RNA sequence: UUAGCCGGUCCUAAGCGACAGCUUAACUGCGUAUACAGUACCUCGUUUCGCGAAAGGGAAUCGGGUUAAUA
RNA sequence: AGACCUGAAAUCAGGCGAGGUUACCCGCUGAACUUAAGCAUAUUAUUAAGCGGAGGAGAAGAAAAUAACUAUGAUUCCCUUAGUAACGGCGAGUGAACCGGGAUCAGCUCAAAGUGGAAAUCAACUGCUCUGUUGACUUGUAGCCUCGAG
């Protein structure tokens, strides 16, 4: 019986043998379903079934661990993690550039600042 | 056999062969004609040798320049008035205009050919001293460019004569 | 001046071609100290489903050697061969493979002479 | 300053210095593709007052169209319908050659975004523009301010909807007052007045 | 007969959706099925695929 | 009558009147949440309307006009800040006309209470009103506050 | 419903898609134009890629037995 | 031999385009039924169908404007002008704009000059929290200037 925070702590090695694991047990119910069973036993095929896709799911998510552990706070990210959003979203400037102004237009702005002002009563 | 008469040539060869016939065989008008009369090459090795005297620096150099200035007198009294070539047309027929530039010296070969068109007349209606000189990447060479039109405003006191 | 050339054709010239080289990675099972390397697509137990069974099926396994499995339409029969030595541990005569109407890869095989295919069909169940 | 002599003989056209010049340049251009790039500005006087900037990631195009006008696009020409509209051979079209050669450099540059264009000369069977182009993904002009605004996504394809200079003849919003009363958009001004107004209390 | 595998498949699968609704399906709740809409007799009706 | 054309395709109908109203005044009062002290629009000058036929009458106008901001001395760079329009194209032909926007603009500038930017004090770019401070109502709107 | 040998697969026919470009606002329409062996050193070099036949062209198979239904 | 100029190649390094959706929006292209008690100009209609392009809005926009007044003052939208001026086998039919009252309000920057005691500018790649090495660029990149003045 698995849980996928248990598979948390086990190894890259290990996650391997348990996986072929599940596999050979898989098999050998579905011979048991083509020659002879009962009802007992062909509701074990999907908790098993279950089990090797939460192993493939860990060990994906510690592949890729890695891989952001290691490219954080660099250029030139590999493709496979790469911040999807939109491709609108993708495209356009950065706030600093659609923010930035020019040197002329800083000291239109600089030099008349916005002013608190009020009427009195 | 060599056969380099016959070959069938690309496109782009075959235009940059009938632009060179076409401009011969044109009446080419006496503006754009006057560009055929140029210096000798022993004349403009009397140039070649005086304006590398008048070198303007490298973009290198402007680091090391600034590293001394960065104060051993004081401020730009470090050194004196920098004489040089000025270049680039658009600051060199201002420099005709207000009427400083000594000579003016001028390429052959310049593209568009608008750009100089008007310059030759310029300089005779002001009475400054203009030539033309064999080949525009010769004069890049002097300011560190690649490629119209380079003048001499300035001189020292020992070249002044020359 | 030019050089001599013998041919009136112009043709054109060759050039240096870089191989690609792309700088990073694209996905990052393939990277240096990666140490989860991908695991595989097509396993060996995804190409052999199942064996069948029938009262068509079961009458080869005493006679001609021969034991017949449900196997993935993409496989190959060069795969079957080597899955099937992989799995139950048994070198193969002569695959021959045919596709049910259903969309099932029905993988008729005979067994070497060396081998006994009622003490494999035994080990496995199909009995 | 050296712009202002030439734009000063380019507006003498008839002159047998740049008649001569001109008459080079057009051979030139009908030998070579109908959309191709030149790799710098004929005429850099010209370019420099429509905006043109020589740093990376401006470019420029010639663009070459045939001279007259178009038949209507009829078999035999055979009409069908009202004798007003029996009309094949004397047809005008609405837009300008200047317009329709930004338009044909839509799908041989769709990456490219045009700025303006101007004419380079003409031919008896052939007329010809270079057109200002600049690439928005390039950081030069993604950084800079004064053409960030080309890097908007509603400056996609201006030339398609009629937003450059010489498009923005052609719909007539270069003249205004009463002329251009009829024409917010051609369109959009028909759609206005046409509309019953049913106010909810009548 | 001289099939490609893509027509086999197109056939192979309308096979398939040709067989009687389960009979434990009526049985669960709140359906209103009745015996299956889209049943298809060789003769009668075609495919042309 | 005039309904030859496909006029159903363009009829407007005006259900959304009473909802129109009420979106409008629904940013009206989120403008003067974040406004709150400073009165909202700004101010507009007094014009006579050109036709003989409305010649008599009076309305507000665009902007003042440089003339005009020259006489009390504002800046035509500042005076958006304040809260006054600016029109570079009015002039003023008449001394009438500029002598009414006059007395206008040094009326609301009696008025004009300036915050200090802080810490302290600064002197013109009015003035800095110290903490002494008499106390300024809420946005007033400033049509309403200085009216025809 | 089991194939190296039975066919498809391979070739080209009538013809048909695209390259270079050329037209047209495009949709389309035309499309044979072109710079397409002995790490390093030479010497050759005119055809442009593909689709198009389960009756045309084409590597090689025959006997007997066998299953409720394949050879 | 070396400077440029022009044109190619590459599965070269890193980027961008294509296609989909229909309510509204932008540009082209473009009918006939129908009305006129016939019909051809006219009308339907600068509409439908066709071919392109977008966005949360789009287009329009700070006068080569209205006016002829004591003058107004970007653009859009509403109400009104107005079924008016005008067009029209002056037949059928068609048909705006200014002023006025409101919603909303916001202005601006390039080319045309002047760093010339000195490309001050921009991109790419690498390097610490902003140096270095290539290139672009004088056939003109920064700063300054945009008529309201400069």
């Amino acid at each position: 019986k698995i849980r996928a925070y248990e598979l948390r702590g086990k190894s890259q090695k290990e996650l391997v043998k348990q996986l072929e694991d599940l596999k050979k047990e898989l098999a050998q119910l579905r011979v048991a379903k083509v020659t002879g069973s009962a009802a007992s036993k062909l509701s074990k095929v999907t908790e098993v079934r279950k089990g090797i896709a939460r192993v493939l799911t860990v060990y994906t998510q510690k592949q890729r661990e890695e891989a952001r552990a290691a490219f954080k706070g660099k250029k030139f990210i590999p493709n496979d993690l790469r911040a999807k959003k939109t491709r609108a979203i993708r495209r356009r400037l950065t706030a600093s550039q659609t923010r930035k102004m020019t040197v002329r237009k800083m000291k239109r702005t600089q030099n008349v600042p916005k002013r608190k002002f009020a009427l009195i009563a | 056999r060599d056969l380099s008469r016959f070959v069938k040539w690309p496109k782009y060869i075959l235009l940059q062969r009938q632009r060179r016939v076409l401009m011969q065989r044109l009446k080419v008008p006496p503006a754009i004609n006057q560009f055929t009369h140029t210096l000798d090459k022993n004349q403009t090795s009397q140039l070649m040798r005086l304006l590398a005297k008048y070198k303007p620096e490298t973009r290198a150099e402007k680091k090391q320049r600034l590293l001394q200035e960065a104060q051993s007198a004081g401020g730009a009294a470090g050194g004196k008035k920098p004489v040089m070539i000025k270049y680039g047309i658009n600051h060199v027929t201002d420099l005709i205009e207000i009427k400083k530039a000594k000579l003016v010296v001028i390429a052959h070969d310049v593209t568009p050919v608008e750009l100089v068109c008007f310059i030759p007349q310029l300089c005779r209606k002001k009475e400054v001293p203009y030539c033309i000189v064999k080949g525009k990447s010769r004069l890049g060479q002097l300011v560190h460019q690649k490629n119209p039109v380079l003048a001499i405003d300035n001189v020292r006191k020992e070249d002044q004569a020359e | 001046k030019a050089r001599v050339r013998t041919n009136v054709h112009f043709f054109r010239p060759h050039t240096l071609r870089k191989s690609r080289q792309p700088k990073v990675v694209r996905r990052c099972y393939e990277a240096a100290t990666c140490t989860f390397p991908k695991l595989a697509k097509t396993d060996k137990y995804t190409i052999v489903r199942q064996p069948l069974t029938t009262e068509s099926a079961m009458k080869k396994i005493e006679e001609t050697n021969t034991l017949v499995f449900l196997v993935d339409p993409r496989s190959n029969k060069r795969q079957i061969k080597q899955a099937v030595k992989e799995l139950y541990d048994v070198d193969t005569q002569r695959v021959n493979t045919l596709i049910r109407p259903d969309g099932l890869k029905k993988a008729y095989v005979r067994l070497t002479s060396d081998y006994d295919a009622l003490d494999v069909a035994n080990k496995i169940g199909i009995i | 300053g050296a712009y202002k002599y030439l734009e000063e003989l380019w507006k003498k056209k008839q002159s047998d210095v740049l008649r001569f010049l001109l008459r080079v340049r057009t051979w030139e251009y009908r030998q070579l593709p109908a959309v191709h790039r030149c790799t710098q500005s004929t005429r850099p006087d010209k370019a420099r007052r429509l905006g043109y900037k020589k740093k990376q990631g401006f470019v420029i195009y010639r663009v070459r169209v045939r001279r007259g006008d178009r038949k209507k696009q009829v078999h035999k020409g055979i009409v069908y319908g009202k004798p007003k509209n029996q009309g094949v051979r004397k047809q005008k079209s609405t837009r300008n050659l200047r317009a329709v050669a930004e338009e044909k450099v839509r799908k041989i540059c769709g990456g490219l975004r045009v700025l303006n264009s101007y004419w380079v000369g003409q031919d008896a069977v052939y007329k010809y523009y270079e057109v200002i182009l600049v690439d928005p993904a390039h950081n030069a002009i993604r950084n800079d301010p004064r053409i960030n605004w080309l890097c908007k996504p509603v400056m996609k394809h201006r030339e398609c909807r009629g937003l450059t200079s010489a498009g923005k003849k052609y719909r007539g919003l270069r003249t205004k007052g009463s002329g251009a009363a009829r024409l917010p958009s051609r369109r959009a001004c028909w759609k206005k007045r046409q509309a019953v107004r049913l106010r909810r209390y009548r | 007969s001289i099939k490609g595998l893509s027509l086999k498949k197109h056939l192979g699968r309308k096979q398939k959706q040709n067989r009687p609704i389960p009979p434990w399906i009526r049985m669960r709740t709140g359906s209103k099925i009745r015996y299956n809409a889209k049943r298809r007799h060789w003769r009668r009706t075609k495919l042309g695929m | 009558v005039h309904l030859h054309k496909w006029w159903q395709r363009y009829v407007k109908t005006w259900f959304n009147q009473p909802g129109r109203k009420q979106s409008r005044r629904l940013r009206r009062q989120e403008k003067a949440a974040k406004l709150g002290v400073v009165p909202s629009g700004l101010l507009r000058p007094i014009v006579h309307p050109p036709t003989q036929r409305y010649n008599l009458k009076v309305r507000a106008g665009r902007g003042f006009t440089l003339e005009e901001l020259k006489s009390v001395g504002l800046s035509p760079r500042v005076a958006l800040s304040i809260g006054v329009a600016v029109d570079h194209r009015r002039r003023n032909r008449s001394a009438e006309s500029l002598n009414a926007n006059v007395t206008r603009l040094k009326a609301y500038l009696a008025k004009l209470v300036l915050f200090q930017r802080g810490s302290k004090a600064k002197k013109g770019l009015p003035a800095d009103t110290p903490k002494s401070q008499i106390q300024n109502v809420k946005h007033v709107k400033i049509s309403t506050a200085m009216p025809i």
